[PDB]
């Protein structure tokens, strides 16, 4: 049973409103679980509090550094960074939650969210889940990004949490 | 009223495009990696006793979007070749960014500067003889940087519009 967690998104301090995300457990369990307790928090860091530092419309919301806050950092909960679990999955249109990296092997906490198809990328991040609830609330985002994706108001990751 | 130089850093993916760049624009050095999407800035200096606006077009050295470059290469009106004397892939790459300002121009005569970077690192793999014989064989000059000292900085910038003001 796939699990649920939501972000509860701010800009610029004002609240815009929940994206939830069903999380592939099934498919890609070390990546979900990654996400899941980055989420939660409970390994005492996780989203609570960062940015999407990178929005570009057409293409994907970016977000997930909070360890640097500069679109840099980032961890996962296994080490610094880890391997591509698999790309069994697509990135097929809106709504796809995949991994950022910077290579092979090298997925941390930075995800992104598609706001339309972007298959280039398949095979090179890993697909791990898809907005469930909440999607205007990303489409929403995409005002405040620009062509390379520097934001023009703080997006932030207000609350974030798993779903029972 | 100053002329307004069009310059393009171009190179492969780590060798220090932004850093050269963010040390030109802002006097400081970035050790983090924050890979460029696309960025540009302006700064006005003095070269030879002329005052020169510099636009600078900082790209990324993405492969994946190789296919991509060649608007940016139509409207640059001068080109920074980056690579990192300790990457000999990076320094491999230049003939194709070389190879593909020509074709999209059209010209066999565009204003290039060989840029090698990270000059303060113990690692080099090319040889600095190769990389100058590698300039003089394009006919064009050759210089070597370090983004963290700051050495050569301001030298590949203001060579690169000495390269224009040549061609104009
Ligand atoms: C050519 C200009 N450009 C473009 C581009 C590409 C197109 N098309 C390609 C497909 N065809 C079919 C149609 C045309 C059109 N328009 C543009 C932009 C709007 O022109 C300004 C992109 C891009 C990506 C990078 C660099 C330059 C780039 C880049 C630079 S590092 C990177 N990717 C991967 C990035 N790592 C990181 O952040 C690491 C640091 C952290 C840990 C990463 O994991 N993610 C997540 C996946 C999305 C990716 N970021 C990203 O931001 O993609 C931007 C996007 C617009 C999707 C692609
Ligand atoms: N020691 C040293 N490190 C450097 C130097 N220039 C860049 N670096 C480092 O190399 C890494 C990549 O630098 P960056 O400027 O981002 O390279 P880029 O060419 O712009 N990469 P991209 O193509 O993704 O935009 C960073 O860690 C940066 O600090 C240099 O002269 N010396
Ligand atoms: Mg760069």
């Amino acid at each position: 049973v796939n699990p649920t967690v939501f972000f509860d998104i701010a800009v610029d301090g004002e609240p815009l409103g929940r994206v939830s995300f069903e999380l592939f457990a099934d498919k890609v369990p070390k990546t979900a679980e990654n996400f899941r307790a980055l989420s939660t928090g409970e390994k005492g860091f996780g989203y609570k509090g960062s940015c999407f530092h990178r929005i570009i419309p057409g293409f994907m919301c970016q977000g997930g550094d909070f360890t640097r806050h500069n679109g840099t950092g980032g961890k996962s909960i296994y080490g610094e960074k880890f391997e591509d679990e698999n790309f069994i999955l697509k990135h097929t249109g809106p709504g796809i939650l995949s991994m950022a990296n910077a290579g092979p092997n090298t997925n941390g906490s930075q995800f992104f969210i598609c706001t339309a198809k972007t298959e280039w990328l398949d095979g090179k991040h890993v697909v791990f889940g898809k907005v469930k609830e909440g999607m205007n609330i990303v489409e929403a985002m995409e005002r405040f990004g620009s062509r390379n994706g520097k934001t023009s108001k703080k997006i932030t990751i207000a609350d974030c949490g798993q779903l029972e | 009223s100053m002329t307004e130089y069009k310059l393009v850093v171009v190179g492969a993916d780590g060798v220090g495009k932004s850093a050269l760049t963010i040390q030109l624009i802002q006097n400081h050095f970035v050790d983090e990696y924050d890979p460029t999407i696309e960025d540009s800035y302006r700064k006005q200096v003095v070269i030879d006793g002329e005052t020169s606006l510099l636009d600078i077009l900082d790209t990324a050295g993405q492969e994946e979007y190789s296919a991509m470059r060649d608007q940016y290469m139509r409207t640059g009106e001068g080109f920074l070749l980056v690579f990192a004397i300790n990457n000999t892939k990076s320094f491999e790459d230049i003939h194709h960014y070389r190879e593909q300002i020509k074709r999209v121009k059209d010209s066999e005569d565009v204003p290039m500067v060989l840029v090698g970077n990270k000059s303060d690192l113990p690692s080099r793999t090319v040889d600095t003889k190769q990389a100058q014989d590698l300039a003089r064989s394009y006919g064009i000059p050759f210089i070597e940087t370090s983004a963290k000292t700051r050495q050569g900085v301001d030298d590949a910038f203001y060579t690169l519009v000495r390269e224009i003001r040549k061609h104009k």
